């Protein structure tokens, strides 16, 4: 359960990074690391479930677009996103994960 | 006679014996009800062939080779059980079993409460 | 730039560190290398990708619509945490 | 399917739907059989009857169905829409003649008692009333 | 006593015969191939009876396919309780001959 | 299920309708419906 | 007359002649879509001609949406070349097309009841089931869809000319029962 995808995050590569250092930097155990990864995977899901208010809307032209196994990839190009503020991006990139 | 049978045998008859119930088994066991509530008459009517329904006054009865009877109702409550667990659908229905022959002059046809002059128009002789 | 997006953060640290600590005793590393890796994750924490769930995706000629949920974002560097997105794109 | 046809062979009418709800044949598979049984007939070699039997779930004065009746042939004749089915013109020219009589039978009741949207029966009738002038048969 | 219907009578009769109006209430409506196989037997081990529904929810594959390979391991008994479920007849060793083939 | 094809009505109706017609009730009785004679008003 | 039909829809067959990974063709295409629990094929997408292939792991393909003859045969090759660049031993053979579908407008309204009653043979008509009439040709054979706009569908040819004879039979019937 849980997927990794949010490892890709700023908050998940920065937990990448930190760990790394630890195990070579030290000699503090791997495999621990990843015990703490597992860990990581499920508090950003309820987090993210839980934790949070805020409502995107994202328009713009669909550059590419995509699936396979469960997983949905989509490229959005000249885009307006508006929290809640609005938002410009020229390149945004969009991964998900099916819900079910 | 007849209208004693009307007022209160079909009530009796029909609730005597309504209730009926299936006794459904599963691997949780299971039942389904059906009840038959206050029956309801109409007053004499036809169906003709198009589907067109109106109200038969006993000449014409008699000339168009038809049967003088009134429509019969029914109130049929359904319910469902799982195991005494009561969930059902009720109320909302009126059911139509079939249609009752109807004597003349009785509380329901149409004639009882005619005057005289009133038979004329529908032309009984009184 | 998102205060609910840091919030959540200090959730997650938070969150993570005090249920990785059992497994930091049993490994019978140190309380303060887990305090470090906390520091440092903190520390790192100091484009433009979205990861997240997708609820329905829909298309009728060229134009695609999609309930997303629980995602975050960065965009233009900063970060947004969300319950839910509609992207709704134009194809060629 | 052989039962719609004994309707029609009969002058008897009956709406897909009706016999929709004796059978549960699930619509679309039902017209492609129906179509080949047809086709089968031919090899082995019409709404308004619908509008008197309407009037009898409603239980309509004689003058309103007959003049339901005129109004199914002058708006089949003026055209505009071609009907988009019949259902929609036979229920949509009654509501029109009642509403011509005082005799309510408000909107909702017929949508429901004759199992015809709501938004439907009001879309037939601005177009109904934009012919008024027309349909008046006295 | 009984009541009489005393309306146009019209209406009863619609809603008698075919109405047009149906429903408004509900009564009665009613890995690959070697960890599969490797992983099933495991479970034939763990259960002397079992069935091609409780191997298609483990395995994800159609039962015509899992009473394909369970004719070979497993043989089925349609008799008594148990009816209508396959029975067993190294483990390892099949594993590791599933994960070379 | 639907109530219309579990309710027959032609049981009851065409039932009744028969007997009257026949006047056996069963036979267990017989000639118990009878035309009515309208040779004379007393008759 | 001087209407002509214009063509609204092609669907050709191509034999790739090689079996197929579906996850791998749908991972490195870049315009894919593929869920074996919906349907069994990648679902492939191309912008010129804008077109939609249907992907089989037998190897052969079904490609839909052109509007003509030559950016069928066109597109089809592009997506036999994609097979071939993501790795596989295709190979573009058997182009073959299967299905025409052509449309036009005759600018006149048309008493469907009275073709129907007079074409009974060869029509189908069903107003509340759906709203244009079926007009089954026997030559050439050709399924026209008939609607009381005047607007006219053409479908079920396998050559261009099939839908061009079957309208020049049309036309004379749809004149004779004209509304205006």
């Amino acid at each position: 359960g849980y997927y990794e995808l949010y490892r890709r995050s700023t908050i998940g590569n920065s937990l990448v990074d930190a760990l790394d250092t630890l195990i070579s930097d030290g000699r503090i155990e791997a495999s621990l690391a990843m015990r703490v990864l597992e860990t990581f995977d499920k508090v950003v899901a309820e987090t993210l479930k839980d934790n949070t208010q805020s409502k995107l809307t994202v328009k713009g032209n669909l550059d590419t677009y995509g699936f396979c196994d469960d997983v949905w990839t989509f490229i959005v190009k000249n885009c307006q996103v508006t929290v809640e503020s609005v938002i410009s991006v020229d390149k945004l990139r969009i991964v998900a994960c099916n819900s079910k | 006679s007849f209208n004693q049978f009307v007022d209160y045998t079909l009530q009796d008859i029909i609730c005597e014996d309504s209730t009926l119930i299936l006794e459904q088994l599963a691997q949780i066991s299971r039942k389904y009800e059906i009840s038959f509530g206050k029956i309801y008459v109409t007053k004499p009517m036809v169906n003709e062939s198009d589907g067109v329904t109106h109200a038969l006054y006993p000449q014409e009865a008699r000339l168009r080779n038809l049967t003088y009877s009134s429509g019969l109702f029914v109130d049929v409550k359904k319910r469902t059980y799982e195991l005494k667990y009561e969930l059902a659908e009720e109320s909302e229905g009126k059911v139509f079993i079939g249609r009752l022959p109807i004597m003349l002059r009785s509380k329901n046809c149409y004639l009882s409460e005619a005057t005289e002059s009133d038979l004329y128009k529908l032309k009984e002789c009184p | 730039s998102n205060a609910e997006a840091s919030r959540v953060y200090e959730i997650i640290v938070e969150s993570v560190v005090n249920e990785v600590r059992e497994d930091f005793e049993n490994a019978g590393i140190d309380e303060q290398t887990l305090q470090d890796l906390k520091n440092i994750w903190q520390k790192k924490l100091t484009e433009n990708l979205m990861l997240c769930l997708y609820d329905k995706v829909t298309r009728t000629k060229a134009r695609w619509k999609c309930s997303l949920k629980d995602g975050v974002v960065t965009i233009n560097r900063n970060d947004y945490t969300f319950q839910k997105a509609q992207v709704e794109a134009e194809w060629v | 399917a052989s039962i719609l046809i004994g309707c029609r062979r009969a002058e008897v009418a009956r709406t897909f739907k009706e016999i929709q709800s004796l059978i549960h044949v699930k619509t679309k598979e039902f017209g492609k059989t129906l179509n080949i049984m047809k086709n089968i007939l031919r090899g082995k070699s019409q709404n308004l009857t619908y509008i008197p039997r309407f009037c009898s779930h409603l239980g309509l004065p004689m003058q309103v169905t007959t003049s339901a009746e005129y109004t199914a042939k002058k708006c089949k004749e003026i055209k505009e829409i071609a009907g988009k089915s019949p259902i929609t013109i036979a229920v949509v020219s009654i509501y029109l003649n009642i509403l011509l009589f005082q005799i309510p039978i408000t909107a909702a009741k017929v949508g429901q008692t004759l199992q015809v949207t709501e938004g439907t029966i009001k879309s037939g009738y601005k177009i109904l009333y934009e012919h008024r002038d027309k349909l008046v048969d006295p | 006593r009984i009541t009489t219907l005393d309306e146009t009578v019209g209406v009863t009769m619609s809603h008698t015969g075919m109405s047009m109006r149906s429903d408004n209430s509900n009564f009665l409506k009613v890995m690959p191939k070697k960890e599969i196989l490797d992983y099933l037997f495991k479970l034939f081990d763990e259960y002397d009876y079992w069935s091609l529904k409780g191997l298609k929810e483990r395995t994800r594959q159609p039962e015509a396919h899992l009473k394909e390979c369970l004719d070979k391991v497993a043989t089925l008994v349609k008799k008594g309780p148990y009816a209508f479920k396959y029975t067993l007849r190294k483990e390892e060793e099949r594993k590791a001959t599933l994960g070379e083939l | 299920f639907n109530m219309k094809l579990a309710i027959n009505a032609k049981t009851i109706t065409s039932g009744l309708k028969y007997a009257l017609a026949t006047g056996n009730w069963g036979s267990s009785r017989a000639g118990v419906s009878q035309v009515l004679n309208r040779y004379t008003y007393s008759s | 007359s001087g209407i002509v039909p214009t063509l609204q829809n092609i669907v050709a067959t191509v034999t790739l002649g090689c079996r197929l990974d579906l996850k791998t063709v749908a991972l490195h295409a870049r315009n894919a879509e593929y869920n074996p629990k919906r349907f069994a094929a990648v679902i492939m997408r191309i912008r010129e001609p804008k077109t939609t292939a249907l992907i089989f792991a037998s190897g052969k393909m079904v490609v839909t949406g052109a509007k003509s003859e030559d950016d069928s045969k066109l597109a089809s090759r592009k997506y036999a070349r994609i097979i071939q660049k993501i790795g596989f031993a295709a190979k573009f053979t058997d182009f073959k097309i299967q299905n025409i579908v052509g449309s036009c407008d005759v600018k006149f309204p048309i008493r469907l009841e009275g073709l129907a009653f007079s074409h009974g043979t060869f029509s189908s008509y069903e107003p509340e089931l759906f709203p244009g009439l079926i007009y089954r040709m026997v030559k050439p054979k050709i399924v026209l869809l008939i609607f009381v706009s005047g607007k006219i569908v053409l479908t079920g040819a396998k050559q261009r000319e099939e839908i061009y004879q079957a309208f020049e039979a049309i036309y004379p019937v749809l004149s004779e029962f004209r509304k205006m």
